[PDB]
């Protein structure tokens, strides 16, 4: 007799296929979701370090081009701003500058040069340029620009190994689909990342039919942006638009829905200045008040969900604070398997 | 996944 | 500067003297279609998105969202591969003519070839196409060594495996591109996208030669026809539509009332007088090339179909679905 | 700030044409001439088990 050849090893196939698929149903995936620059992907890291393997020595080498590359982006950014603001420069010199930083190709940047610390420092010191930051409510621009750029000094150092806080804070652009597997010692989550998907969603949204989780995710910070070339859209009634949509498919009805309100930590700093009223008319409470703001931001979200029955979990959150995450997600935990149990 | 992260 | 596109509409209306129903209308229709299924292929744990036969029309490969890519003796029933992905969230897979290589590819936007028959522990990644900004489309080799592939980044690639380059890039559509097929003779294929167009391309030179309107929406699924003169397109809109290169426009459109689902797939038949389609309402259809009847029906899965599967030697068809199944139909 | 499409349509507009009565035709009898060829479309025997 000659054959069988493949006919028993189609029995170990189904056999490993049974002890894989035993093992993925006991994994979580939890979907995170949200406009662009809202935290996710900080919060992603974060949970590598309180419940994953951290970013030693080694793994930290990995970001320092990186950390190069965000500045880049954030000067310039920052150049754009002033030709659409109409903000000259107060010093002449800093325009060859400019036109220096602006031909810097995006994305190549290998190690972060003389010529180029110059150009950039002279750039951060022009009063131009620093009420063009002071304006970054209107555009776009990354919220730890300033972390980086008053640190130059470190950065751009021969020897220079970032930390934690920078690798918290680097745009790692994300070619697609980012997800990460970690546990709480018996129980195996897995965080999923679409942000960076240069496609429409109603192709693949559906690849993601009742998951355990959705973590939606807003910047609280976001209330007064507006995005002049993307004619004066509000950035958090955009973030509205992108949750209210997000509310309704029917792809996640069995899927719990988690809203994290970001960003809360510069929330309080800028309430203080900017008031919520003249961006939401509807607002009611006092002003200068976080407490008020977040509970109102927290209820035109919560608002947009259609049906008694589906509860939202939310927390308020700082991405950025190792220890506010670490003690958020253990509720988050908790409301999960309490109630995905049954 | 990246790039490192995930794993990488 | 824009009313030369309003040019080419007295060109293709020159060119329409008679319709494809005029011409096919005094011949005798299909006979009669009514496949059963030959075969139910079990053993993936989620919805499958892709499958692709083998060039010997009796071993093919699945893509399922259970992580798992699997090899099938569509024949027999036995499992021959089982690839553990690094990406549960896979969009397609492919069959190397040779059946050397394998590839599939997703939301990670990485194409990755996978060392079929070999000295190594199980089955080896080989190559990791890199540079893609958007889901991993569809894909299919044209050798062991080259491999076309669309994704949601609105480009199609032909790539270099050996040395994992990206040879020529196919940019001109707005929308995601869905689909793609490589000719007969693999000299230029042809590729659908969320544009409602699909687009005639030049393997080699780049350019793309021929674009192609005609859905109110969205195609997911293109295909070309046996000779190499004419392509499939299954769209959203709910039709499926025939288009000739050298005639340069549509021919005939599958439409139908009372159908309103969107359609995954399409899939000619060798002689080209059966368009085999795959839909949303779990229903696979079976189209009159020529006539535009409906000749028969593939209802045998319990969610919809998202890809259809045709051998080379015709004998046989696999639909795969959302419901985890695969089914072989004669 | 825009120019390169209007490039597309003198290389889409100058191509190999054809009158679609030909165009059916010729693939109408490509059609006709695989039909007992088509495992599908005219059945072979039963003891085509696969
Ligand atoms: N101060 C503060 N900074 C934050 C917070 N969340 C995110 N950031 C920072 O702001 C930037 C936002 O990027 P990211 O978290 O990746 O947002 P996403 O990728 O669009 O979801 C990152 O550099 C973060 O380090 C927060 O709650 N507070």
């Amino acid at each position: 007799a000659e054959d069988k050849a493949a006919v028993e090893r189609s029995k170990m196939i189904d056999r490993n296929l049974r002890e894989d698929g035993e093992r993925s149903r006991r994994e979580l995936k939890l979907l995170l979701l949200g406009t662009g620059e809202s935290g996710k992907s900080t919060f992603i890291k974060q949970m590598r370090i309180i419940h994953g393997s951290g970013y030693s020595d080694e793994d930290k080498r990995g970001f320092t081009k990186l950390v190069y590359q965000n500045i880049f982006t954030a000067m310039q950014a920052m150049i754009r701003a002033m030709d659409t603001l109409k903000i000259p420069y107060k010093y002449e010199h800093n325009k060859a500058h400019a036109q220096l930083v602006r031909e810097v190709d995006v994305e190549k940047v290998s190690a972060f040069e003389n010529p180029y610390v110059d150009a950039i420092k002279s750039l951060w010191n022009d009063p131009g340029i620093q009420e063009c930051y002071d304006r970054r409510r209107e555009y776009q621009l990354s919220d730890s620009t300033k972390y980086y750029l008053n640190d130059l000094d470190r950065v751009a150092d021969p020897s220079y190994l970032p930390t934690q806080q920078d690798v918290l804070r680097v745009r790692v652009p994300t070619t697609g689909i980012i997800e990460y597997p970690f546990d709480l010692q018996s129980v195996i989550f897995r965080m999923v990342d679409v942000g960076g998907q240069r496609s429409e969603r109603r192709k693949w949204i559906h690849c993601f039919e009742n998951v355990t989780s959705i973590m939606f995710l807003v910047a609280l910070s976001e209330y007064d942006q507006v995005l002049v070339e993307s004619d004066n859209e509000n950035r958090m009634e955009e973030s509205k638009a992108l949750f209210r949509t997000i509310i309704t498919y029917p792809w996640f009805q069995n899927s719990s829905v988690i809203l994290f309100l970001n960003k809360k930590d510069l929330l309080e700093e800028k309430i203080m200045y900017s008031h919520l009223v003249d961006y939401f008319p509807e607002y009611d409470g006092p002003q200068r008040d976080a407490q008020a703001a977040r509970e109102f931001i927290l209820k035109m979200f919560v608002d947009l969900n259609p049906d008694s029955d589906k509860i939202i979990y939310s927390h308020f959150t700082c991405a950025t604070d190792t220890e506010n995450i670490r003690f958020v997600f253990a509720a988050v935990k908790d409301t999960i398997l309490q109630l995905n149990l049954k | 996944l990246l790039t490192t992260x995930x794993a990488a | 500067a824009e009313q030369l596109k309003n040019q080419i509409r007295d060109a293709r209306k020159a060119c329409a003297d008679a319709t494809l129903s005029q011409i096919t209308n005094n011949i005798d229709p299909v006979g009669r279609i009514q496949m059963r299924t030959r075969r139910t292929l079990r053993g993936h744990l989620a919805k499958i998105y892709a499958m692709h036969w083998g060039t010997d029309s009796r071993l093919l490969v699945s893509a399922s969202q259970d992580g798992k890519l699997i090899i099938w003796d569509s024949y027999t029933t036995n499992k021959v591969h089982a690839i553990p992905l690094r990406s549960s969230w896979v969009m397609t897979c492919a069959y190397a003519p040779s059946g050397n290589y394998v590839a599939c590819g997703g939301l990670d936007n990485i194409c990755s070839i996978y060392n079929l028959k070999t000295r190594e522990g199980n089955v080896r990644v080989s190559r990791e196409l890199a540079g893609h900004t958007g889901y991993l489309s569809c894909c299919r080799f044209l050798d062991d060594n080259q491999i076309v592939t669309s994704s949601g980044d609105t480009t199609c690639a032909l790539w270099d495996i050996e040395t994992g380059q990206q040879t020529t890039t196919f940019t001109g559509h707005t929308g995601d591109v869905m689909s793609l097929s490589l000719a007969p003779d693999t000299r230029l294929f042809v590729s659908g996208a969320c544009d409602a167009s699909a687009k005639l391309w030049d393997v080699r030179e780049g350019m793309c030669r021929q674009t192609f309107t005609g859905h109110e929406s969205d195609i997911n699924a293109i295909c070309f026809f046996p000779n190499g003169n004419a392509f499939a397109t299954g769209s959203d809109d709910a039709t499926c539509r025939l288009f000739d290169l050298r005639a340069d426009q549509e021919l005939m459109t599958y439409s139908h009332d009372n159908i309103i689902c969107g359609i995954t797939s399409v899939s000619f038949s060798k002689s080209g007088r059966l368009l085999l389609a795959g839909y949303d309402d779990f229903n696979c259809n079976v189209w009159d090339a020529l006539k535009a009847d409906r000749a028969g029906v593939l209802a045998g899965h319990d969610n919809r179909v998202s890809c259809l599967g045709v051998t080379d030697d015709g004998m046989a068809v696999a639909t795969g679905s959302w419901d985890s199944f695969l089914k072989i139909w004669n | 700030q825009a120019r390169k499409l209007v490039e597309q349509l003198k290389m889409e507009a100058n191509i190999d044409r054809i009158k679609v009565s030909k165009a059916a035709a010729d693939l109408m009898a490509y059609c006709e001439a695989h039909a007992k060829e088509d495992p599908l479309l005219t059945p072979v025997p039963a003891s085509e088990n696969p």
